[PDB]
């Protein structure tokens, strides 16, 4: 069960908006935690996707507007954070309190994908170029662009926005900015240079910019994202 | 001392630019952000240099974007990658086979440190 | 016809002459170059970080600065991304590491593409052997490296496609600043993080094969056009004049344009080096940089002996063919 | 004075040679000696005029050739002239969408009398 | 969505308001210009042989020209004869370039646009000259008629040089790579350039052509294509290999191609360039002149600007009157 | 009978070799005048041809090499042409003198075509390129080039110069350097940004240059091509 995998970080944000789902505006503005805003059909697609954006991004709150993020912390002339603001009073009513840095998307200063869709399919899947080698068709390891890989609930395909625009063309674009899944790690290696921002391989290690090399024994993250039903 | 060692690399460089081929097969899709990125990637792919005006070029172009908030706009979206792949072979098959050495000689003498922009990749093997 | 075929293959031994005469002036060139560097090395030879980098045990800085303490891995590696960048006041680099984090923090750094490929091994499973190289190092010496780290490569970095200040030293990089819709700047606005890191003048320059600097590849490719701003409320005030990233000196950061971190501020313990006051160490660095050029324009000038022992190579060739083809006719 | 009236200037020309569309039909073969002579036959074929980075690039290309003796190998030879043409309309796409107005306003500050790459023909 | 477009709709007035703006601005930078243009004209009002040469071709239109300029928009359309625009310093260099140029090409007419050829000539349907046209009719109306064949050279049809400059001088002349030997130095009989001798009128160094080209960068460099000049014969082919395309001694023989020489007793042609006389007041007056020419093709290219910006501003004012239509509908 | 032709101009050089073959190494060197050398299949386009080359490269003396350009002329130090020249006593001896100027083209010094020629197609016609507007084939008035209009002695197609080179390749190039020929004026002026060195209108004026224009009442050119026979 994913609510038990959001619990398991007892000094999250995440965990405490879960204990107030299990049990003010902060749940009216919020829309809501990222591993549940989306669905893996795999397992394995799943954990290297949640490895890819890590523990921080993987537990971040999604609320619409700034004025959202303004009602969630309160800053005094000091500074500090102090128990006053939003969720700090709502972890010292409740229980748990919140010791991390966690991550506040807002939805209406996101940067949409204003580019063409596919027409027929459902979820509306970006309509996005695929690379190719100088000889003929698509690098040989090519399985597919991580941003449509994505399922996601069918109430926030549209209109989540004020502008009318989907949630895989605001957060998912944001957070998966066209990266290559790729089955083998030397699939990956050997088509290195067609692969633009990020790639992603289905059985190990990970890039996440053209220089940057991960490597080494391979840090988990407890979070994954849901299974669809 | 300076010029004739100025005239004779050059001469030398553009001997050796004018002996590369130019390749055959040139269908592939190189999704790219900047110019300099796709010169990069389309020299790891074929196995082949540009050449020091087109690498040049390539620079101006890349530079003449910076100001306009255009760098926001991804330059896939702008121009279509097959399109721009044809533009930088048919620009490059003008800079190796029409320039004279005196020219490129004059223009490695305005300015220092000319190796940034000459490639070390060999079409051999 | 044969008058026309007589003076082609004489032009061609003519042209087979130039090429000997070219690659004799090159190899002067290069034997010039040996006597300065000869004679600038025995000029030069005649003349805590640490324990935060060993803080973290499992990670693989930690092995990397212990071994250091104590083969073809350790000189392919240019070094840790803590150990190059200096920052003079305490807050800013404290700042700037939260901003990094402690993966890319610890990252090593190497020239070469083979030398990421040296450093781990992969079977058939994908699994991490122990016989991959940082890690038999690791455990011949004692502990393993079971965190992931982070391996930057200089030469698949994406180097800044831009200007620089020319008079500058250290060549801070010149970017547009952040303009309002009015014509002033943003008032919070003291500049962007990738000036802000004071570097080793060793590493200025010809650090990669193309002779681009350290602040080019590494640096921008980390601080990439993001602002840092003095106080909280100036970075939400000039929210629409940011674009990639910006970083408050006061307290908290943002990633990209909508994505805000708020809540208690996890600090990185690593941090960014002081700078050394010491003075007679910056002109043995002077001359450690002037070695580093002058070693680039040689290397430069064997690729051309190469291009030319090419051109030579392939007109032997030609000629010799050609030299059967009149003699068959 | 200038600064203003420069970037000003810029914006406008730059909206104009964005607003104007490549065009439908390319195939021709016009024989020609130089690159400033394939874009002035170009510009009389086709009713539309080229871009100053266009002008400007074909005229340094032009001068790239004087010295060594292939001034008198004739440039249509070398290059198969469809080839030239699509060089000059590719090169051209590129200079009218991409490019921004604080560089070309740079450029004009270089040098004054540069209106002898802006073409007077207009569709 | 409909705050969308109604945000997009006000985005588009200010884009339109901003074209106003922009053609108010060059409105006022052309009365600047025609401010400046008529205080050189009151300043200018302030500050104020190859006749007879040229008319012993009686046949030829440029006798009939110039016995016109003795006595309509023809007049208007032809800037003059090609040997009256160019002038050479000394008697004999002037008449081995006319000897070069021939009676032909020497006295062409050169007029400013294609329209100003077509108003020279009228054909039928047959494709014969019938009298109807321009110089026909009015040298019928004068006097003799015009049975040679006679040259017209339109200015912006011809290809301008394409490369560099000389930057520190006065008269514009044009450099170009000098002629060497395959080993040893440059060959030394060489005198210079035949497109640099002549001395142009300051009047026409500037702002001719449309596009700004002087006269020597389109019509001297047309007539006279990198041809080198010699100071004596023996030189001249001691210097084979090294010349392009034409060649002169300052003695006696021209040749015209790589290949072709020329040879026999040399036919010499009647008109020649005429020999500048170096006035200072009226090289100031032409100095004015320049000025003049200058200023008005710069009043010329912020009109086309104008033409321009006004062509943006009726595309936005059809964009933002369907869209709003369209709005409307909505 | 176009030696008759020839020998009205009594002032030029090639009357005296006409002459001279009616009736030294002079003649032994010298290939012959360019009217004997050319034949073209119709009357007007030979003379409008002719009226292109002129009356002064119409009657040119065409020799191999410069040995004979040097037989032909014989200066002394004042530079004058006296009468000791080859030509100037061999017309003393026998009748007309040379009082024009002539020419003297030499086949070693010329620019030979280095282009690929029509493989099947006899007199070796060279293998040029031909224009096309923007939307399909060839210009309207499209006849072709005149350098192929010229219909040659076949005894002169191969090795008459030193390399093997033909008389179209060096000759004819080198007088009809690409020049379109096109039946009518207006379809001249029509196509006039696809006409690269000169173009002939086969009813009336022609143009040598591309801003060039020849007008008015047209000066004929007494000598013309011969017929083939």
């Amino acid at each position: 069960d994913i609510n038990a995998q959001i619990l398991r970080h007892e000094n999250s944000a995440a965990g405490v908006l879960s204990l107030v789902e299990t049990l003010l505006m902060l749940t009216k503005g919020v829309v809501g935690v990222v591993a549940k805003l989306g669905k893996v059909n795999d397992e394995n697609l799943s954990q290297i996707l949640s490895n890819y954006l890590g523990t921080r991004s993987m537990l971040a709150v999604v609320c619409r507007n700034y004025e959202s993020v303004t009602a969630l912390e309160a800053y005094d002339n000091h500074g500090n954070i102090d128990i006053n603001a939003g969720l700090h009073c709502l972890g010292s009513s409740i229980g748990r309190e919140i010791g991390d840095s966690f991550d506040a998307i807002c939805l209406e200063n996101l940067r949409p994908y204003v580019g063409q869709h596919i027409a027929d399919d459902l979820q509306r899947r970006l309509d996005l170029l695929k690379p190719k080698l100088p000889n003929g068709e698509c690098p040989p390891g090519f399985l597919g662009f991580a941003v449509n890989m994505i399922q996601i609930d069918p109430a926030y395909l549209l209109c989540v926005t004020s502008y009318g625009y989907g949630l895989r063309e605001t957060l998912f674009y944001n957070l998966f900015s066209r990266l290559q899944v790729y089955k083998t790690r030397a699939d990956m290696i050997s088509a290195l240079p067609c692969i633009s921002d990020g790639a992603v391989s289905l059985d190990g290690g990970i890039i996440r910019k053209t220089g940057i090399f991960n490597l080494g024994n391979r840090d988990e993250v407890n979070v994954r994202f849901a299974k669809p039903t | 001392a300076d010029e004739g060692s100025l005239l004779r690399r050059a001469e030398m460089y553009q001997d050796y630019m004018k002996q590369v081929p130019i390749p055959t097969n040139r269908g592939s899709l190189i999704p790219f952000t900047s110019w300099v990125g796709l010169s990069i990637s389309m020299k790891q792919l074929y196995g082949q240099p540009l050449h020091y005006l087109t690498n040049v070029l390539l620079q101006r172009w890349d530079q003449s974007r910076f100001g306009t908030d255009s760098e926001e706009q991804r330059l896939d979206s702008i121009i279509h990658p097959t399109k721009a792949e044809a533009t930088i072979w048919l620009v490059e098959e003008i800079h190796r086979l029409t320039p004279s050495h005196l020219h490129m000689a004059l223009l490695w003498r305005s300015d220092p440190m000319y190796h940034s922009f000459i490639d070390p990749i060999f079409p051999e093997k």
